[PDB]
């Protein structure tokens, strides 16, 4: 992104198609590190009655 | 009929209140000892077929028809001589009248035992106790002392060639011991532990001696219904409930009471006619427990236009035992009440039973958290099955006891929990 005008221009009458809109490298498109700690949820057998294995 | 409305007549335990004498002189005087001999050659049968007649059936625990209980032994020996046993023990709490039955009648208990162990063929029976009541022991051991120097007992039992011995022991102050193995097994020395039925006392046990075990009011009535003659007796109850009744009120009453009383009465005829009624009003009663601990609350909608027997409470899912019955108001937290009835059984379990021993704690302590709310409800649907998991799986019925209980409590007022743990969440 940090080329210049012109050869955006030229490479994009090269291929037919536009590149800065769908570049391959990683400009801050991306999801932070650094995420936060989460807490996560559990099945639908960590109840306490009605799980009798027997059952299932 | 509209049982109840006795007559103190007929009204057996007199002496109850210890207004009279309880030497034999007042004994024979009240109707004690009467023609004794001539049971003793009526013999066994005779007796057996007259309780059965009466329809009688057992105090402690579960209603067990005696006739059967002791034709069960009705027997030949093979060497192995046969034993009766009184369990003396009262340890349930709200029963206060075995103690008044022998402190205030212990000639017609001997009586009775005599009586027994001659239908039952016996040689001797073992009246156990507990050791807290020594001076109710004394007073038992003293009336003996009398029953052997007079002749109404030992070699010559009344003027027959039958003989009987009577002993007394006292346990160290345990529960379970009222139990009918346990009871055997602590006699004999042997931890206070049950054992498993089968095999029975009624073929083996005691000393590996065949025996029979049975409690103070039934063994003392039986010789009144034996010299009356049993058909009178069950005119004064119900097909199946036949016979009076002792009745132990206690609780949140004006005057708690001991007393006796017909059977298949009306609890509110009971609590309002004696004991000079309910405490605070009738409306401010909120449950009952007409059973002691080894039985379930009930709250008005029932504790109202009920009848008492053991048919009619099982209907109404719960049980009788003692008739010991407690009564409460809207006065009191029925959770700490009951956490501590169950703390009870937590300090007086023997142990050997895995669940017993490992889930009366669990319950013990989820139900001490129920006390403050600090909680969340499913565990309420957790402690029920955790119940429903004991109450079979174990040997004596203390699982049971421990059981029903809770059950009756979260079957009643589970919304009281919901809402203690709700405001407890609110205070964080
Ligand atoms: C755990 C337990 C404790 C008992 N405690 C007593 C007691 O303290 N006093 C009593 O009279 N019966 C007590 N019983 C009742 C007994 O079951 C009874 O003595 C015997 O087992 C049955 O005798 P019965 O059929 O003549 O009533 C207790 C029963 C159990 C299971
Ligand atoms: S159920 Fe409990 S009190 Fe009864 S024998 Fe088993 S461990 Fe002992």
């Amino acid at each position: 992104a940090s080329a210049t005008r012109v050869i955006q221009k030229l490479r994009n009458w090269a291929s037919g198609q536009d590149l800065q809109a769908k570049l391959q490298l990683r400009y801050q498109e991306i999801a932070k590190r650094t995420q936060p700690p989460p807490k996560l949820p559990v099945g639908p057998s960590h109840k306490l009655s009605n799980n009798y294995y027997c059952t299932r | 009929t509209s049982f109840g409305s006795l007559k103190d007549e007929d009204r057996i335990f007199t002496n109850l209140y210890g207004r009279h004498d309880w030497r034999l002189k007042g004994a024979l005087r009240r109707g004690d000892w009467y023609k004794t001999k001539e049971i003793l050659l009526k013999g066994p049968d005779w007796i057996l077929g007259e309780m059965k007649t009466s329809g009688l059936r057992g105090r402690g625990g579960a209603g067990f028809p005696t006739g059967l209980k002791w034709s069960f032994m009705n027997k030949p020996s093979d060497g192995r001589p046969k034993y009766l046993v009184v369990n003396a023990d009262e340890g349930e709490p709200g029963t206060c009248k075995d103690r008044e039955i022998m402190r205030h009648d212990p000639h017609k208990l001997v009586e009775g035992c005599l009586v027994g162990g001659r239908a039952m063929g016996a040689r001797a029976a073992y009246i156990y106790i507990r050791g807290e009541f020594y001076n109710e022991a004394s007073n038992l051991q003293v009336a003996i002392r009398e029953a052997y120097e007079a002749g109404l007992i030992g070699k010559n039992a009344c003027g027959s060639d039958y003989d009987f011995d009577v002993f007394v022991v006292r346990g160290a102050g345990a529960y379970i011991c009222g139990e009918e193995t346990a009871l055997i097994e602590s006699i004999e020395g042997k931890q206070g532990k049950p054992r498993l039925k089968p095999p029975f006392p009624a073929d083996v046990g005691v000393f590996g001696c065949p025996t029979t075990v049975a409690n103070v009011e039934t063994v003392a009535v039986s010789p009144t219904i034996c010299r009356r003659g049993g058909t009178w007796f069950a005119g004064f109850g119900r097909e199946r409930n036949s016979g009076t009744k002792l009745f132990n009120i206690s609780g949140h009453v004006n005057h708690p009471c001991t007393v006796e009383e017909e059977m298949s009465v009306p609890l509110k005829e009971l609590i309002e006619k004696h004991a000079g009624g309910v405490t605070g009003g009738w409306d401010n009663l909120l449950a009952v427990i007409p059973g002691g601990s080894s039985t379930p609350l009930i709250p008005k909608s029932v504790c109202e236009t009920v009848l008492m027997d053991f048919d009619a409470l099982v209907q109404a899912q719960t049980g009788l035992g003692t008739a010991a019955v407690i009564v409460m108001d809207r006065s009191t937290d029925i959770v700490k009440a009951i956490a501590r009835l169950i703390e009870f059984y937590k300090h007086e379990s023997c142990g050997q039973c895995t669940p017993c021993r490992e889930g009366v704690d669990w319950m013990n302590k989820v139900m001490a958290r129920f006390v403050k709310g600090d909680a969340r409800p499913a565990e309420i649907d957790s402690l029920w099955e955790i119940s429903k998991q004991i109450e079979g799986h174990t040997i004596c019925a203390l699982g049971d006891g421990a059981a029903w209980p809770v059950q009756g409590l979260i079957r009643h007022f589970r919304p009281e929990l919901e809402d203690r743990m709700q405001r407890f969440a609110q205070q964080h």
